RNA sequence: CCCGCCGUUAGUUGCCAGCGGUUCGGCCGGGCACUCUAACGGGACUGCCCGCGAAAGCGGGAGGAAGGAGGGGACGACGUCUGGUCAGCAUGGCCCUUACGGCCUGGGCGACACACGUGCUACAAUGCCCACUACAAAGCGAUGCCACCCGGCAACGGGGAGCUAAUCGCAAAAAGGUGGGCCCAGUUCGGAUUGGGGUCUGCAACCCGACCCCAUGAAGCCGGAAUCGCUAGUAAUCGCGGAUCAGCCAUG
């Protein structure tokens, strides 16, 4: 997550299919998701501290 | 044979279609 | 029944036996009778001279079979093999 | 025919949201259609528990979007009256469709 | 299984016989869980020995099945020193398992390129003292007739 | 006139409808040796009404949808069975006996985590 | 199995680098990254040096080698 | 590792959403994503004051934002003009133009953040860490409450080895998806290291 | 919390179930009964009867949708291992700061003659191929799912309706069932490898994509020592969905 390389946010990718994802907290961009724009650790944290509306612990 | 790319199964285990696999 | 290059499919159906043929296996085999015009189904043992003499000039004039494929193929495999062609480092390595 | 649809991510603050819009109409319009459900739509998140290896853990997560309807018959002006401005829910989208 | 002594559980019975032993058998012959494939394969087999047989279908089954079933077998035990063979009877709900086991598999394992032919004979062939099923029982059985060695145990 | 009757087994509901015909029983359709084709197990659909002696005195019409067609033949069982009780609730007294009056709760376990098919766990090895 | 579809591609760095030299007829090494362009006619004859990621090969193209992609003939991998 | 997080485990029941609204989508990200922002600035502000939960409402374009102090006149100011900064400093970042309310703690010696922070800061002053901790649990305790337990992380005191400190009173079920107990974890910053202070508080039960 | 019976609430789901019209596709009138929908609520407690016991509890029976914790989740004590992660994030100390900082193109993370792990597809007729025809759940979709027509063997292109979506689309579910073919053979089993053509995504698909079509059609005839999972709607078997995602090596 070098800040270096948080230029996600740098639009101009020269082709689109250079942008990436990346985390909007840790920085983290292997695994997020898109809905929520979490690194799979800064939401399993946030959906706990119950920061994460509706997210509730799934369950069945 | 499921993984024979070219007839029914072969297909559908591959999830596309073909000449052996019409839409309809 | 020599059809293509000395070739002598015999005893099943015609449409699976033409595939024995380097070059014939299940589309040309359909695709042969299908023009030809001779039922699938029908044994090579119980067809018609005729019948098969058409098969003989359609295959035979229709899809380069046998030792002329072959002999594409490997050249072919050369070709690139000639040149310091990676692919052609495949055959090779 | 009023359509008032409303989607709301909980229930105990839908139901009563809706069932407002409900006794607020039966004061005017038609008996309304009163509140139908309709099916909820489940997002789902499995999330591997700790950082770094681990696989076999993982946790759940669900995010349901819960959904009803309403729909007022035959409005009746006294009817759009207590419906503008009579509402007290909070995480809860209406859009009406007339 | 530590205690409780699992409890055997009880099928439901035919739908062309109603009559436990055929499903029980027809369930051996499933494959991946198929029953009506399976069916038809039993019931196939039912027909033919109408037909190859003068005997009625289901005595032909059920006759051929206790001319299988074990009576005695050999539970090895360590008597110390080596491992014995230590033969005992069969207890009632077991003789049936490996009976309908036997048949079925003695069965795939005849030359016929079928199903039901596979399982008819097979049948027949046990309802009359002859058949790979039943050669089976008496290789067994017969490790048996004699036990070897438990006089430590005098009693 | 008309009795009611609903049935569910494995994810299968049925709707049953007995009446004073003559045997005759048709599901969403066509006959039920239309639908239930060449399962063998449509034959255990209509061991409710034997239980009775019926198919000679009511004719069923019925409706399913959910549940692979085994699933519905189970599922009819109970509301059949069900209806039936509706005409005669003297009719238990031997229906239950023998649990034609009883929903197969079993279902589906799920599938979880760090598992293959719910139960079934992957394997390992080495030292 | 090669498919391009319709409109091959050679990247603009080479082309009008290697057209711009038939112009005077031939030029002496043409050193191009661009390994990811296909080889066009206008090409044959010249020699460019595609990269291996780390030196320049000089690529000697010819006529039977076209349908190929410069990089085709530029080895990557030494090995055993 | 172990001991799900006592909060989101009640989240269903005995405990609700810091962020309660609606929408999703397209915009949930985004908006959520806004959150994040709004308690990063309540929190390096409102911090000597005791910021306890951040609710944050919405209902398009107004935001309701309502700030748990302890001390609301830390957060309020001078006759009020501090709130008025916040306030308006909080728009300069989202436009959105909502309010902020600010509700007092009924005794901070019952809301688990603070009961932590509380210790957190004594221990960043070099108090033994043993005592902050009896000390923190006794308070809890002996100010109504039917159960309360501290827990400090390691280097207690510098120590070269990773400790843990306990203490803890009355009942203090985590199992219970119905005993209702709040949660908080204060983090230790240190010249030796970092140092994490959990404290949970058991209030009645429904 | 979800699945089992039931009731209340609510019917732009659902039905000739009751009625008349039909382009008989529940399409329209109409009605909420049933199905389903999603909320609340009732319901099993060894409470009931017999019998063993001091008691607990245990065996059996009855009514019942359900029985002795009805199935499954969620839930993982004080602590262990100096267990994992300073590459998620945080932070103590050390170290680099014309560089262990940063940008870029190309390459590498994808090679092999090797070994092992976890898998998929098989070695076949309780099968495999073709035609016809039947039943599912759970999710997904505006910078997306794409019906329908024409084109092309096809991948797919070009035109193009509906949908911010229980009441439009992805969708045919497959095994199954019905007719028929193949007839035991490396064989209409098996699909690898390779040749050739071609479509799409993407700035670009050589190193390294998926897919379609033809051709080739390999190892493989069920596995040595040893070893794994599973006690039910489970194992086995058969598809369908999603997340990430331009595309995609998902047989995970
Ligand atoms: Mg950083
Ligand atoms: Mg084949
Ligand atoms: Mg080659
Ligand atoms: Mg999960
Ligand atoms: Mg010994
Ligand atoms: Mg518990
Ligand atoms: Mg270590
Ligand atoms: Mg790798
Ligand atoms: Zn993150």
């Amino acid at each position: 997550a070098r800040k270096a390389l948080i230029e996600k946010a740098k639009r101009t990718p020269k082709f689109k299919v250079r942008a990436y994802t990346r985390c909007v907290r840790c920085g983290r961009a292997r695994s997020v998701y898109r809905f929520f724009g979490l690194c799979r650790i800064c939401l399993r944290e946030l959906a706990h501290k119950g920061q994460l509306p509706g997210v509730r612990k799934a369950s069945w | 044979g499921k993984g024979d790319r070219r007839t029914r199964r072969g297909k559908i285990w591959r999830g596309t279609y073909g000449k052996y696999r019409p839409r309809k | 029944a020599r059809i293509a290059g000395v070739e002598i499919p015999r005893n099943k159906r015609v449409d699976v036996a033409l595939t024995y043929i380097y070059g014939i296996g299940k589309a040309r085999a359909k695709e042969a009778l299908e023009k030809t015009g001779i039922n699938p189904a029908t044994r090579v043992k119980d067809l018609t001279e005729a019948e098969v003499v058409r098969l003989r000039e359609y295959v035979e004039n229709t899809w380069k079979l046998e030792g002329e494929l072959r002999a594409e193929v490997a050249a072919n495999i050369k070709r690139l093999m000639d040149i310091g062609c990676y692919r052609g480092l495949r055959h090779r390595r | 025919k009023i359509r008032i649809k409303l989607r709301g991510f909980d229930h105990k603050t839908l139901d009563a949201s809706a069932q407002k819009i409900v006794e607020a109409a039966r004061r005017s319009g038609a008996q309304v259609s009163g509140p139908i459900p309709l099916p909820t739509r489940v997002r789902r998140f499995t999330v591997i528990r700790g950082p770094f290896k681990h696989k076999d853990s993982r946790e759940h997560f669900e995010l349901r979007t819960h959904n009803r309807l309403v729909d007022i018959i035959n409005p009746n002006r006294k009817t759009i009256e207590q419906l503008m401005t009579l509402d007290l829910p909070t995480g809860v989208e209406i859009e009406i469709k007339t | 299984a530590r205690r409780r002594r699992a409890e055997v559980r009880q099928l439901q019975p035919d739908l062309v016989y109603g009559d436990v032993l055929v499903t029980a058998f027809i369930n051996k012959i499933m494959r991946d869980g198929k029953k009506n494939l399976a069916a038809r394969i039993f019931y196939d087999a039912c027909k033919i020995i109408q037909e190859k047989t003068g005997q009625e279908p289901l005595k032909v089954f059920k006759q051929a099945v206790e001319n299988v079933k074990p009576r005695m077998e050999v539970r090895s035990r360590r008597v110390g020193g080596a491992n014995y063979q230590v033969p005992m009877e069969v207890s009632p709900r077991r003789q049936q398992s490996l009976a309908l086991r036997w048949l079925v598999q003695a069965a795939n394992q005849r030359p016929e390129r079928r199903a039901a032919v596979r399982i008819a004979h097979e049948l027949m062939d046990a309802a009359e003292g002859k058949g790979g099923a039943v050669k089976k029982k008496e290789d067994v059985e017969r490790m048996a007739e004699a036990n070897r060695a438990y006089a430590h145990y005098r009693w | 006139e008309q009795y009611y009757g609903t049935g569910r087994r494995k994810e299968a509901v049925a709707r049953v409808f007995l009446r004073p015909g003559n045997g005759k029983v048709t599901v969403n359709g066509q006959d039920f040796n239309e639908y239930f084709q060449g399962l063998v197990r449509a034959v255990a659909a209509l061991e409710p009404l034997r239980a009775v002696d019926a198919l000679g005195r009511f004719d069923a019409y019925i409706t399913v949808r959910g549940g692979g067609k085994s699933g519905q033949i189970d599922a009819i069982k109970l509301g059949i069975a069900r209806a039936l009780v509706q005409y005669n609730p003297d009719y238990r007294a031997k229906l239950k006996p023998l649990g034609f009056l009883t929903r197969d709760a079993r279902v589906v376990e799920r599938k979880k985590y760090g598992k293959h098919k719910a139960r079934r766990a992957p394997q390992y090895s080495k030292r | 199995p090669r498919s391009l579809k319709k409109g091959v591609f050679v990247d603009d760095h080479l082309l009008e680098k290697v057209l711009e030299l038939n112009a005077k007829g031939e030029k002496r090494l043409i050193k191009t990254w661009s390994r990811r362009s296909t080889i066009v006619p206008e090409m044959v004859g010249h020699t460019i040096a595609v990269y291996n990621g780390k030196q320049h090969v000089p690529v000697y193209i010819t006529e039977n080698m076209v349908g190929h992609k410069l990089g085709e003939f530029a080895p990557t991998r030494t090995y055993r | 590792g172990n001991k799900i997080h006592p909060i989101g485990f009640r989240l269903g029941i005995t405990r609700d959403w810091e962020s309660r609204w609606y929408a999703g989508k397209k915009q949930y990200r985004h908006l959520l994503l806004e959150d994040q922002r709004i308690r990063g600035l309540l929190e390096k502000e409102l911090y000597s004051a005791g910021l306890a939960r951040v609710d944050i409402e919405r209902a398009a374009d107004n935001v309701a934002v309502t700030v748990h102090v302890a001390k609301p006149g830390v957060v309020i100011g001078r006759g009020g003009e501090r709130i008025r900064v916040l306030r308006e400093e909080l728009a300069k970042l989202t436009g959105k133009n909502v309010a902020l309310n600010v509700q007092e703690v009924q005794n901070p010696n019952l809301s688990a953040p603070l009961v932590a922070q509380r210790v957190a800061e004594q221990i960043e002053r070099r108090f033994a860490v043993r005592r902050a901790i009896k000390q923190a649990v006794q308070r809890v305790m002996e100010s109504g409450a039917k159960g309360a337990k501290v827990i400090v992380s390691g280097r207690i005191g510098g120590a070269e080895q990773a400790r843990t400190e306990w203490a803890a009173q009355g009942r203090v079920p985590l199992h219970t998806l119905r005993a209702n107990i709040d949660y908080g974890f204060a983090l230790a910053r240190t010249t030796y290291g970092v140092l994490g202070v959990k404290a949970y508080i058991f209030l009645g039960e429904v």
